């Protein structure tokens, strides 16, 4: 109840890169994606299996969380419900996965070589939510991927958003454009904050006396991770049903 | 930096195309799979209960087409009954008329039997008047005639 | 001279004290429509997560300005 | 360093609280959506399997009334096979009857014809006896007869 | 001294102070409105999302300037 | 002395908190009064267009000084 | 020093604030007026105009200053 | 230097809030009257105008140490 | 320099920032009561009177503060 | 190229060569004057304009002050007349009226001190005048814990003719500054009415003046 | 001096306007509960009371302040 | 420097305002409920007697900050 | 020249005022709540006191950056 | 001197205020909510959750940024 | 200096003072006359009304005592006329007798003729040996 | 300045586009009011006539019921006329009467002059039988006998 000492220090950093830069430049960040994606590719092919109508088995976990993600998806829209439903599970559980491990157990000295030398010694764990240039990614593509969903729907519909919003009066279009291109860049930017703000309140609560302030602000922020994911997936079918709009 | 997102990116692309087609379509086929499961059950009970109801309902038209052909079998044989019954009734009063033309050529001997007045009853008379009502003096020549006369 | 410190400082708290109300009454607008009825809640939470984007997306900004600042 | 210690301890602690906290809830939401779904596929197999024995008591509820509608046919060809026989008989009977009464009336006309026979026969002697006899007085010993008479009283 | 940093985060903060509760406050209202009828849905989403975009205009006005001053 | 910046910076940030929670304000006033009737909307979005326009004339000035911050 | 344009920019963003958020609840008060019934149109619109009338007062005595700093 | 001037606008800019959201407020809430009734509105109209007098009056207080600030 | 003057014109400002605020809603709320109770009145109205005069009290403290910063 | 300048005097001190505010007020007299002369030599039981002005107006405010309180409304209905054809009649005469003072080599906020008290003294004069006592009643008593904020209140209505005083001088000053504003950018007059919100402004404060008036006199009812 | 003067307008001018508003707000509330219910007036009054008390007794220990600033 | 007292004063200000304002958020709750409904006015003074505590907790550390100072 | 001063000043007035702020509206929505009905009683209360401590988390935090500021 | 030390303790203080008023505001609608709507438990701490996460997650920003200025 | 026009106006405000008045006073003199017209002609009517009534029910009063009085010296003179009436029929009674006595004395010899014309043919004869018809006539002259 | 003075003259100029928007308005308001106390007025002046015409219809209905009365003393003049006729009919009646009585009394004088011839008839055939019974005993009743066969 006191954790009078083991408080070392305080240290962070914006992004962690890696080695193996040599054949093509390979950072911590990209080390961590490969890592939960392997993870998220265990995951489906356990949960495969046999398949077979079977209740329970964790395979049916999986499949209540797919029919909660289908049923909120349903009840937000229907015109590319179940063709965005692949779209959506690519951001669903993705962001939770970049939410598992964050609070992993010396996931921050993860690379210590190991305060003594420190000079190559940068943690290399890197969480792909902790890389804007990951999120960032992931935006432009839901933000491409909404953009080809409205001009499908129509494209001279697309340009009448904006550009024909209202040629009589008052039109809302451009500066609504100007809006939703900067929706892209604004979730980006709350997944980017996301988690990395978490690590520092890691960070912080290990720099005095992690003793279950780091269990309880860790906990609202696997929450809040958790609910970051949901919010991603729920902004990716907003705009969605916008464009459908 | 931007090679290093669009390298993010690329993996993260594959990836998703790679665990929708793995997972997701399964999944899918799955769910939908079991809802049309569901629907065609709930199908095929409304279409049970109503096989049922149709079974029953063929049971009492199968009865009652029986019962019709019954019917009519039954008042077809009436019918041919009634008929002859008729026939056997008609033969029977011509009979009756024939019985009754034998009883009124039988009587013609009444006017047979009445041919025996001088063979009995004109001697009875005589022998009557001659003996009971009058004396034995009967001097009576013409009564003979006249009951003669009354005979005929 | 630490006027970046208090520029990062000054922006935080400004940022947190600006979005903080709005989500508070977008929190408390969903809890007048949930006890109107829970039928809707799912098209309500729906509508919710889009008002709870928004003001996210305003703190993000706040805070993206400050982590700028720190380099 | 100790910060992976620290993080280790915290981690720990944090997997121990979570264990307990809602692992039993969250077990107990999973079971019952397992058997949720487990009741459902119950129902759906014993569904099936009532369609089939359906169709089945279909098949032999038509076979059944089929089979008894040719057991009342057969019995009603019987029945009228028997009440023609019936029928036959009981005219058979009544003509008999009124063949039977066509002879005794012909015996009873017969035998009233000899009575009205012996009748007209008396009849016929009175009306002799009227005729007859006229001589036997009239013509002569109507005197005589007269005073026989008196001598009667 | 850090004049153009303490400018921007002044901007940020200040900027995404009204903008991110008002937008809230919109927020709120058209939650109460959708829990009293869902039946506008579209209709009452459509001036939700004016009322969003109109407040997105400020905002973005405010992180232009910081922007701006960035520069 | 790089104050036009600081200036310009706290003009914007200020003239967007004012109008943009009176914006919010009144399309979440606007919202429940379409949530009552929206068939009064030929008036009722023309009003809510005006004191929107008010705030944007605000808005419009406080913009107007960001330029002649320029100057 | 540049201070008169800080201070300037300064007046005018405190003078919107204040205007750009009493206009609007005016406004919405308006709408949930409207919202009740659109009976008194005349009425109300007339209070909605005198209450915009004094708000642009209060607008304009901010505004003066803007002006008379560049006096 | 031009903390004279600094000094006036601050005392113009700031107060500007009291008074236009006390006026929305009134304003608001005379909406909601003049609804209820528009006879009572007499009495009501006379205690806006109360209300309206009292907000300018603070309004006033202000924009007086403005003038002497102008002198 | 200035600070005399500076401080009076802050003084003043914050002062009169929303006491007004306060005294308006009252007077709104005074409103909506008289509305809903108009055979109720002129007692509620007096305690609203008496509020009024509580509110401007602070006013009145603030101006005196500001007078005095003059002598 | 604005030019304007305060009007900080004294009317304890004798009329001034210029005197501007002094001259606007004898020119609103005057106006006000004349628009009598013209209302009452061609005067009619309902004339059009003539009377129809005077019946709209002074009807008008008689039901509204019976409205606000009775028993002191006729006892003051010349008070309430007296605050009326005032101020907004000098705005109108100061509501850019073609000159503005220009090329010169009611304004006056003594004016506006002269008239808050005149009201201070109705707020005394007809204030407990059916009382005596009222004024002090409640105040300092053996409630006095709640009595204290009594004497708060008193001093607040004494600062209340203040206010009205520096409400009438605001907006006068300050639709001056907004004129000069007008001309020293943005010629040409304004495209948003800026001078005839102003002096609708003027006309609803010259009324929210007679109302604060009456405000005071209903408050020292009771 | 400069922050002897200072610091009497941060004592007038903080709180002083919050302090008034909260006591107009508890006073339309208990305006608008005694519209509600005129039978508990006496009750109404004697919390109404305690209200104006806290509410002063907030403001008066922020002008204590001040007045030991005046020393 | 004197900015000691500054400090304080601000500081005493700052805290206040968020307090008296809640406590009269808290009366005008506690008025609206009784009137609406009595015979609770024993809880309802308990809770508004537990308010009153929880707010001039913050009251008291702000009088207890300033007394500091003076030390 | 008194900054640590000035810095323990910042922290203790601005933090507590929303948290009182925030806690009497809860509080005043509990007694609204409690005033439609106390079926709840504690168990309420409890929830009420639930948001007590919330609120009370950030008060809590300023004051130990004071001990911060004071060693 | 004490400027980091200030400006955290004044990002503290801004932060705690917005966040504790959206925590407040959650939870004065969770209040009345818990009215509106019976607390069967089924969905009452799902939503409380809600709101206490959107302040909790901008009032650990604003005190990490605290922590940062504190290095 | 405020205070000129004051008093000045107030000439000119008392002015219309009287005229506001007197259309106030209008509303109030324009409810009381038709009051009293309303009133008046309710009055005028029922009065009208009761007056008609009166005269009939008076007229028809005074006819049906003057037709009772009349019938009742009808009958008083029919009734007189019939005790005339009688005493006529009884001295015509007592004159009928009378004159019935005198005729029977005075036509007793004509009687006495036909008496003995009655008596000549009492048995259609009379031998010459009698006291004689005629001198028993004389002996049964009796009246 | 040439521009101060063009924006002074606009200004005169908005000022009298504001007074043809609302000047019309406030003129149509100043009518309907005026109007409204003219119809007072008028309402006033109506009363008054009314009063009068009510004055005059008074004595109207006055001399309505006076010429009733007059009327209904004609009809009670007619029916005192009628009846003092009926009584004259009715001593019409009565004369009727005293004609009927002195045909009564005729009647009771021819019955008494009968009566009397009765009466004197009656003693005559008493007188007769007494002067025919002493006429007889002085004549004899020898041939009596002679009369009594006749016929037999």
């Amino acid at each position: 109840f006191f954790l009078y000492t083991g408080p070392p220090h305080v240290e962070v950093a914006a992004e962690v890169i890696f080695d193996g830069i040599p054949g093509f430049p390979i950072t911590n960040s990209f080390v961590v994606a490969i890592i939960i994606d392997i993870f998220v590719i265990a995951l489906a092919v356990a949960a495969t299996r046999n398949l077979q109508m079977v209740p329970r088995g964790l395979q049916n976990v999986m499949e209540f969380i797919l029919e909660s993600l289908y049923n909120l998806f349903r009840n937000i829209n229907a015109k590319y419900v179940a063709t965005a439903f692949p779209l959506v599970a690519t951001i669903f559980l993705f962001v939770l996965f970049g939410n598992w491990f964050g609070l992993l157990p010396g996931v921050g000295s993860i690379g210590v070589c190991c305060a003594a030398q420190g000079k190559k010694l940068v943690p290399l764990f890197r969480a792909p939510a902790a890389d804007l240039n990951f999120t960032f990614a992931i935006a432009v593509i839901s933000f491409v991927f909404i953009e080809y969903w409205g001009f499908r729907a129509l494209g001279p519909g697309y340009l009448k958003k904006f550009f024909n919003t209202n040629g009589i009066m008052s039109f809302v279009g451009i500066i609504e454009f100007i809006s939703e291109l900067v929706k892209p860049f604004a979730l980006a930017f709350r997944l980017f904050g996301n988690i990395f703000a978490g690590e520092v309140l890691l960070v912080v609560m290990a720099f005095l006396v992690p003793l279950l302030l780091p269990l309880p602000f860790y906990g609202f922020e696997v929450f809040v991770g958790f609910i970051q994911a949901l919010i991603f997936a729920l902004l990716t079918y907003a705009f969605l049903n916008i464009a459908v709009t | 930096n931007p090679t290093l997102f669009i390298a993010q990116l690329i993996n993260f692309l594959l990836l998703i195309f790679i665990l929708r087609a793995l997972l997701y379509r399964p999944v899918m086929n799955l769910l939908n799979e079991r809802t049309r499961r569901i629907e065609e059950s709930v199908r095929d009970a409304e279409k049970v209960r109503e096989q049922l109801a149709n079974a029953r309902r063929d049971y009492e038209a199968e009865i009652a087409r029986a019962r019709q052909e019954a019917a009519k079998i039954v008042a077809q044989a009436q019918e041919r009954a009634k008929q002859q019954e008729a026939e056997i009734i008609a033969q029977a009063r011509r009979e009756a008329e024939r019985l009754k033309e034998e009883a009124r050529a039988q009587a013609e001997q009444e006017r047979i039997r009445m041919l025996s007045e001088a063979k009995s009853q004109i001697a009875d008379l005589v022998t009557l008047t001659a003996s009971r009502v009058l004396g034995a003096e009967l001097q009576a020549r013409g009564h003979d005639a006249l009951i003669a006369e009354s005979l005929a | 001279e630490g006027l970046n410190l208090v520029a990062t400082a000054l922006a935080v708290g400004l940022g947190a004290i600006g979005p903080g109300v709005g989500i508070g009454i977008i929190v408390s607008g969903a809890v007048q429509a949930i006890g109107r009825n829970p039928e809707i809640e799912n098209r309500v939470v729906t509508y919710m997560f889009i008002g709870i984007a928004f003001t996210e997306a305003l703190a993000i900004f706040g805070l993206v300005i400050a982590f700028l600042i720190g380099f």
